[PDB]
RNA sequence: GUCUACGGCCAUACCACCCUGAACGCGCCCGAUCUCGUCUGAUCUCGGAAGCUAAGCAGGGUCGGGCCUGGUUAGUACUUGGAUGGGAGACCGCCUGGGAAUACCGGGUGCUGUAGGCUU
RNA sequence: AGCAGAAGGGCAAAAGCUCGCUUGAUCUUGAUUUUCAGUACGAAUACAGACCGUGAAAGCGGGGCCUCACGAUCCUUCUG
RNA sequence: AUAGACAGCAGGACGGUGGCCAUGGAAGUCGGAAUCCGCUAAGGAGUGUGUAACAACUCACCUGCCGAAUCAACUAGCCCU
RNA sequence: AACGCAGUUUUAUCCGGUAAAGCGAAUGAUUAGAGGUCUUGGGGCCGAAACGAUCUCAACCUAUUCUCAAACUUUAAAUGGGUAAGAAGCCCGGCUCGCUGGCGUGGAGCCGGGCGUGGAAUGCGAGUGCCUAGUGGGCCACUUUUGGUAAGCAGAACUG
């Protein structure tokens, strides 16, 4: 039986990487965290204080308060056979904006744009994404070169 | 005594290395690697014969030192005192545990230290020497001797590199006269074309 | 050769250098945190600090806030910009900092159109004053002194441009110990002290000392006053002149800039091709070296 | 000919008495160091507990003071007529510095006394070029570029040209 | 072309040794009356402007170390899923997909934000 | 190196050392995390309201750099 | 290996020299290192038997008869121990 | 004439320190030879009255070299874990605040209007409450895996 410790297993996964130690970035304090967007929560060893738990390094969740240091932050959490929302209080340092949200924010604006264009013009633009279709028909130039041929190379024991 | 091989033959546990968390570990029986003339230049034991494991197994240091003296014995016999240079490969590293019984049961079987096994890799090579040319019939003669102190496979392979270095024999000599292998006692230094130009002249002068 | 190279490559391989600015002694990163970073539930509210830099021959007063791609500085003033209001000399001084934080609190408030509202003390008197906002009118501009690797000791020539930018009608947050009247001894703040301070009367005192025993010492101590006519008599009314000329007109006005055709006085990076030919040329010359030698 | 920044010139002078012991002896060396330097000393304490020399840890045992500019020339003057302007080479350290000791306090023209006396003193002299303040600095440290570095050979020679002093192998 | 102040990323920026540096700056530098602090005006604080780029600093150099990046290593090691595959076993091969790391060999050697300065 | 201790993590104008001042180891209501049944205890995180310390100030601090160092009902005892 | 192999049937297997050291004995043949040269078809610083040392036999090497393939080591299938 | 969902992929993005690898990279372990040789010791010799000269062996340093790590690591997979892929969205105008504040600043809340190409694939109808029995000795197989010489042995992970 393990213990119950609060950072057990945590030697590497609260470590600074190889040559990343010493004093935080200070862009890291600078970043604005608002309610509602999205956080990818990875827990820092160089700050101590506000640190989530290890089942959150890697989770990533919504925000739904702002404190003086520390964001509130609504985490999923499996228990067992079944999914809590969890409410986590961790300062700003052991988190960091989710780039998916930002990314697909990003496309909204250009499908909401992209329609506009669309109707002064008639020109319909795809918006929804599609899964990578079979390739199409296509010729191959040989180029006056014929192919190289492969052989199999005979077995060479190389101890 | 010890027990038979054959209880300690398959590398199935972890690597058990003799550290701070494994205190008492007897001595391995092999504690001399290198034998016959190691001073010898590399110049002058250009051909290399390596015995290479063909099984993922453990082999003891017991088993270790008596292919090592069987080895030694022969080309002695075969090539002179002074004729060849003999490498033991493998080093024991591994301890192997025994779990006492004397007249309780299996409660707190975590054994005690016994010895030392080397955990050899299908194709790691378990010991190596380098002769003359003229003697590559005994060098396979001798580690044939030597494959019978081992359990399981072994296959006997003259390697196409010079001597006990990583390059390859027929261009050892072109290298060399380059000045892109300076011999350096038993084996050779590598001259990258890099570094001050201080080095490429002292090797120029 | 006995001792194991303690600068070998394994050092430099695991060597993680300090950032750039903490290599070059310029920044305190440990006080640089608790100063520029704003509070999460202020969000995009800017803290605005105000540097202040006293170089050999020069002094530096700036307002700045923080951002992600670098600080932002919304009002710069110079201590070599007090010729034009008058002070031609001692520009490191205790009375030149007063003069560049008053120039730097007047230059941001007249940016902001804050000047009429808040005047801040027009006459000085050295003591205690904080600007307090006033009903139904915009709030005072509110900065925090950055100090940087100055050491805080009382008379510190930070806190004169910090009494200049209060006096200007900068609230900032400060307290009176560490201005030159205040005594350590008694606990106790001297008002008409620190106005000698300000007014720089501990330099006329200094050159009224200088003439009376020695001549030869005090054109050396005061060459360039010398040569600018300033008395130890006449350094208050500099000053209050000064302090007229900045609260009557602190914009800046850039100097008209002057094109100028490009010229080079560094020497550009060498070319591989160039680099590669002259270890070229040095083997060349090494063979032929001894060649002739031999 | 030669830039008047690389003027060799004494940084400090450095005296330090080890008495060995707490008490009485300590408390009158640090009136001979006082009274020759007109500066009151400070006490350095035992780092270890040292059985044979009968000093335990944190116990002052030694009186040591720093004396720089024409006060530190003048005492240096002192200590080489006492020393007759002869040093042997290898008190010179690599980093440019050097040493000597003086058994007898009294012959640096300092009165004996009954009430105090006699001393012997450590002298260390530490060299230096305009501009090593730099290291020292709390703003902008810099370190100083390896030809501002006076060698060993720059410390004897600049001994033989002040004090016109010996230098015995 | 470049500096200063404040920076962001935090070695492509570090380290060693060297060469060069107009202008302005940054410096070193001179001094201790005042402020302030020291065994020591060295540091720190303050008041300056005779000298110097010697140093710092800046640019450049070096078949330089490091670092960054690419190749090779190598479809190798390892691996998802599959078989009434082989083998006494140890282990191995195949099918289905994924796919590294040294040594070794090339290339690079800070970018940039705000404000102010300098370069007929 | 050191940071009381086991170890692991973290830390260099500091979290180490030395010095100065202090009592944020104080008063109070909730929320949350950890074990979890998602109960309790313990411990912890982020706030809020008082009253304070420190610093020029930003700020930091309601115990120890972080991960352990502890205890229901009934009863007794003390305090408002 | 048709410029004659392999097998078989027969001859030579020499001089320096009993090469050096060592050993009581060591003359190719107890041991350790050197393992070179006129002489041809070849003969060695010897593959073995043998002697206290010799001697002697014998082997590689080469020739006569012969007239087409043959020799050595290793490897892995089934089978066998 | 669809409310929504998923023991699944795709797209985007984050997490990790196992496999492997590495030790001429840190920590720990470990074989050999080579070159330096300042100092440090020994052997030994000249000198021998004195240093002194000189050689060797070690130690020590430098560049190499053999072999390793569950409780080492610069690197570093495969499989895997989280999140997002819109109408609770977007866009425009206005208002409230005792919070915040140089600034109708920042933030939040509220009100009105406008906009459907329902903004990856595939499949499926979902949501929600109450009462509730039995069970709480397990065992086996692939692969991973601990103790043990091993066991039709003891103990785990994953799916069946
Ligand atoms: C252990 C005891 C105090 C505990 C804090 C406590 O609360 C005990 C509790 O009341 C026990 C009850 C609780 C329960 O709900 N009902 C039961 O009736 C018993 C006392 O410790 C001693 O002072 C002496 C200790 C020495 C030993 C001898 C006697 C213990 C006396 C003290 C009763
Ligand atoms: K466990
Ligand atoms: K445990
Ligand atoms: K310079
Ligand atoms: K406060
Ligand atoms: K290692
Ligand atoms: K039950
Ligand atoms: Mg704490
Ligand atoms: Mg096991
Ligand atoms: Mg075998
Ligand atoms: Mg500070
Ligand atoms: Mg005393
Ligand atoms: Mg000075
Ligand atoms: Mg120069
Ligand atoms: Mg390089
Ligand atoms: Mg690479
Ligand atoms: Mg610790
Ligand atoms: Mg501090
Ligand atoms: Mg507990
Ligand atoms: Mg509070
Ligand atoms: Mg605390
Ligand atoms: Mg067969
Ligand atoms: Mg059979
Ligand atoms: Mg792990
Ligand atoms: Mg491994
Ligand atoms: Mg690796
Ligand atoms: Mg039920
Ligand atoms: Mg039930
Ligand atoms: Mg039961
Ligand atoms: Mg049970
Ligand atoms: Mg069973
Ligand atoms: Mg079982
Ligand atoms: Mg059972």
């Amino acid at each position: 039986t393990n213990t119950k410790g609060k950072r057990r297993g945590t030697r590497y996964m609260f470590s600074r990487p190889f040559r990343k130690h010493g004093v935080v970035p200070l862009a890291t304090y600078m970043r604005i965290y608002k309610k509602g967007d999205i956080v990818d929560i990875k827990g820092m060893g160089t700050v101590q204080k506000g640190m989530p738990h290890k089942c959150y390094h890697g989770k990533t969740g919504r925000v739904y308060n702002v404190t003086q240091h520390a964001v509130g932050i609504v985490v999923n959490k499996q228990v067992k056979g079944k999914i809590l929302a969890k409410r986590i209080n961790v300062r700003i340092e052991h988190i960091k904006h989710s780039k998916s949200r930002d990314s697909f924010l990003k496309r909204v604006k250009e499908n909401d744009q992209k329609k506009k264009e669309a109707k002064e013009k008639g020109t319909w633009v795809q918006l929804k994404r599609q899964p990578a279709p079979p390739r199409e028909a296509h010729f191959v130039r040989t180029n006056g070169k014929e192919p190289e041929l492969l052989e199999p190379i005979p077995y060479e024991f190389m101890a | 005594g010890r027990r038979p091989a054959r209880c300690y033959r398959y590398c199935k546990n972890k690597p058990y290395p003799k550290s701070r968390f494994c205190r008492g570990v007897p001595d391995a029986k092999i504690r001399i690697f290198d034998l016959g003339r190691k001073k010898a230049k590399v110049d002058e034991f250009p051909l290399c014969g390596h015995m290479v494991s063909d099984e993922y197994e453990q082999l003891s240091s017991e088993a270790l030192e008596a292919a090592r003296i069987c080895a030694n014995k022969y080309m002695v016999k075969s090539c002179g005192k002074d004729g060849f240079h003999i490498r033991v490969r493998l080093h024991p590293f591994h301890v192997i545990r025994i779990n006492k019984m004397l007249s309780t049961g299996m409660r707190g079987a975590f054994g005690k230290p016994q010895g030392t096994v080397a955990r050899v890799h299908i194709g790691q090579v378990i010991m190596s020497i380098r002769t003359k040319l003229q003697n590559k019939e005994h060098v396979i003669e001798a580690l044939r001797r030597a494959k019978f102190k081992f359990p399981g496979r072994q296959k006997i392979h003259i390697s196409k590199k010079w001597g006990f270095t990583k390059f390859n024999a027929d261009e050892f000599e072109d290298m060399v006269a380059e000045k892109r292998l300076i011999p350096d006692g038993c084996g050779v230094k590598y001259i990258p074309s890099r570094g001050p130009l201080d080095k490429w002249r002292a090797l120029h002068s | 050769g006995f001792v194991k190279v303690v600068k070998n490559k394994a050092y430099f391989k695991r060597y993680q250098v300090k950032f750039r600015r903490r290599r070059e002694g310029k920044t305190d990163y440990y006080a640089r945190k608790r100063l520029v970073i704003q509070d999460k539930n202020k969000y995009n509210t800017p803290k605005y600090r105000m540097i202040v830099r006293v170089t050999n021959r020069d002094i530096i007063c700036q307002i700045a806030y923080a951002r992600i791609e670098g600080d932002m500085i919304v009002c710069a003033a110079y201590a070599h910009e007090l010729p034009k209001y008058g002070v031609k000399v001692g520009l490191t001084n205790y009375a030149a900092a007063y003069c560049t934080g008053l120039l730097l609190a007047r230059r941001l408030l007249n940016r902001f159109g804050m000047d009429k509202i808040y005047e801040g003390q027009v006459e000085v008197t050295g003591d205690e004053y904080n600007v307090e906002s006033i009903d139904g009118q915009p709030g005072a501009f509110t900065c925090y002194l950055d100090a940087g690797l100055a050491r805080t000791t009382t008379g510190n020539k930070v806190f004169g441009a910090l009494k200049g930018a209060v006096d200007g009608g900068l609230s900032i947050p400060h307290s009176t110990k560490r201005f030159p009247g205040y005594d350590s001894e008694s606990k106790e703040f001297n008002a008409e002290v620190h106005r000698k301070h300000i007014m720089g009367q501990n330099v006329a005192d200094y050159m009224r000392y200088l003439m009376e025993e020695d001549e030869d010492a005090y054109k050396k101590q005061f060459s360039q006053y010398i040569k600018n006519s300033v008395t130890p008599d006449m350094m208050e009314e500099m000053y209050k002149k000064a302090h007229a000329a900045i609260r009557e007109n602190p914009v800046y006005e850039k100097k008209p800039k002057k094109e100028v055709k490009k010229k080079r006085w560094n020497r550009p990076k060498m070319s591989l091709a160039q680099k590669k030919d002259r270890v070229a040329q040095k083997k060349a010359s090494f063979l032929r070296a001894q060649e002739r030698a031999a | 000919k030669e830039n008047p920044m690389r003027e060799l010139r004494i940084r400090k002078l450095c005296l330090n008495i080890c008495v060995g012991e707490s008490g009485d002896r300590l408390t009158r060396a640090a009136k001979v160091l006082e009274q020759l330097t007109g500066q009151t000393p400070v006490f350095s304490k035992a780092r270890y507990t040292v059985r044979s020399f009968g000093i335990r840890r944190n116990e002052k045992i030694a009186v040591h003071c720093t004396v720089r500019g024409a006060k530190a020339e003048e005492i240096l003057e002192k200590g080489l007529k006492v020393r007759e302007y002869e040093l042997r080479k290898n008190n010179f350290s690599d980093t440019g510095n050097f040493g000597f000791g003086i058994q007898e306090h009294i012959d640096l023209g300092i009165k004996y006394d009954p009430s105090i006396g006699i001393y012997g003193l450590d002298f260390y002299v530490v060299l230096g070029r305009p501009g090593f303040s730099i290291a020292d600095k709390k703003r902008r440290t810099g370190c100083i570029g390896a030809k501002h570095r006076i060698s060993k050979e720059e410390a004897m020679r600049w001994f033989q040209q002040k004090y016109d002093g010996i230098i015995l192998p």
